[PDB]
Formats: C-alpha cells, structure tokens, sequence
C-alpha cells in the first residue's frame, strides 16, 4: 500500500545516482578518447616522418 | 590493553594495522565506553554476529565527548580481529537483519579490495529499507539502506571513519582485461 510510495522515493533516488555516474562516466570517457586521440596523432606522425625522410 | 591488540594472526590492511584506519582519539573512546568494556571482550568473529544483530541502529561518534555508537565499537572489533571474506560476504548478502548487512558493508569498504568493494556493494542499491541513523549531534534521523551504499561508495568519511581511496569504477574496468 503506502510503502509502493517507498518505492517511488526509491527509484528518484536510484535516478539521481544514475544521473551522476553517468555524468562522471562520460566525462571519464572523455578524456581517455582524447588522450589516446593525441597518441594516434603522435603514431601517424611518426609514420609519416620515417616514410618521408 | 592487551585484549585491544589486533589478533596475532591478522596482516596489515591499507599499509598499516586495521585499527589505525580509525582515528586514535576515537579508539581511545572507543576502548574506554561502557559497550566496548561490556559487549565487546573477546576476540572472536562470532562475538561480532551475536552483537550486530542486536544492532538498532547506524552512526559515528556523538556529542561533544566523542562518544562511540554500538555500530562503530562493532567496526574496530572486526578491524582488530580480522574476519574471513566468507563471513563478511555472508553479513553482505544476508537479507534478514540489515544493520548486519551494512556493518558488513562498512567493513568491506574499509578493508576490501576495489573489486570486492563494487562486486559486493554495488547490488546493494536495490535495499531502500529505513534504517536509523545517529548524527554527531546524538539526534536520530531516518534514512535509508541504499543512501548508506551511496555513502560507502562516494563520501570521503563515513560513520566518522575516513574511508580509504577507492578507485572509481570506470578506471577498474579499463584496467580489466
């Protein structure tokens, strides 16, 4: 009865926190792309540079 | 004094002795209240299963004193003795007595790894049962299993205990082979 309200305030609450850590994991995901991003360019450039000279 | 000293058998945890991942003024006060001294003699993990189901409710320290919670004394009990995983998991998962299940959970927090920490937490989200919790102050306040979880998982101190870091989730599964 009055507890499935219970579980309304349940699943807020577990939607704030999905909210968050979803938040969290893609600014994480974020970064990791743009530092391997950076180490590509590095690699291809390097390539690059022993098949030009 | 000598029946405070963690158990010859136990290997140090976070670099250091399991006791001293809480403060040394609260072992002090700890050591000294009339729960330790009465509930708390012995060395024995099933000690701790008889006085944490006679758990009524979670918290720190309180008061301007510093005085222990039952739950907190319960906490160093288990730092000093060392329980296996079996049991901690077993406080974990059991579905019965809730405040055994989350003095399980702070245990894990304080001494697991970051795998077993998320493994056996995590899932514990789902437990949104009320549970009474003691504030600094010495009021009561309700709230909830899974808000405790929360706590575990991203507060920097809980039940006046600074939580070891904790490598959040998305760097050990990127880790993960």
């Amino acid at each position: 009865e009055n507890d499935e309200e219970e579980y309304e305030a349940w699943k807020v609450r577990e939607l704030k926190r999905i909210k968050r850590d979803r938040e969290d994991r893609e600014a994480l995901e974020k970064e990791k792309a743009e530092i391997e991003r950076m180490r590509n360019l590095t690699e291809e450039e390097r390539r690059a540079e022993l098949r030009a000279n | 004094a000598m029946a405070n000293r963690t158990v010859k058998d136990a290997h140090s945890i976070h670099g250091t002795n399991p006791q001293y991942l809480v403060e040394k003024i609260i072992r002090t006060r700890i050591y000294e209240s009339k729960y330790w001294k009465e509930e708390c003699f012995g060395l024995t993990a099933e000690l701790v299963v008889d006085k944490a189901m006679e758990l009524r409710f979670v918290g720190g320290v309180y008061g301007g004193n510093i005085k222990p919670t039952p739950f907190l004394c319960l906490t160093l009990k288990m730092l000093q003795i060392q329980p296996e995983k079996d049991i901690i998991v077993e406080f974990i998962k059991n579905e019965d007595f809730k405040y055994v299940r989350m003095l399980g959970a702070l245990y894990m927090r304080l001494t697991g790894t970051a795998i077993d920490c998320y493994k056996y937490l995590e899932p514990l989200y789902n437990d949104y049962r009320k549970i009474k919790s003691q504030n600094r102050n010495g009021e009561f306040e309700l709230m909830h299993v899974d808000e405790f979880i929360d706590e575990l998982l991203h507060s920097e101190r809980v039940c006046d205990i600074i939580l070891p870091r904790l490598q959040k989730r998305y760097v050990l599964e990127e880790a993960e082979q």
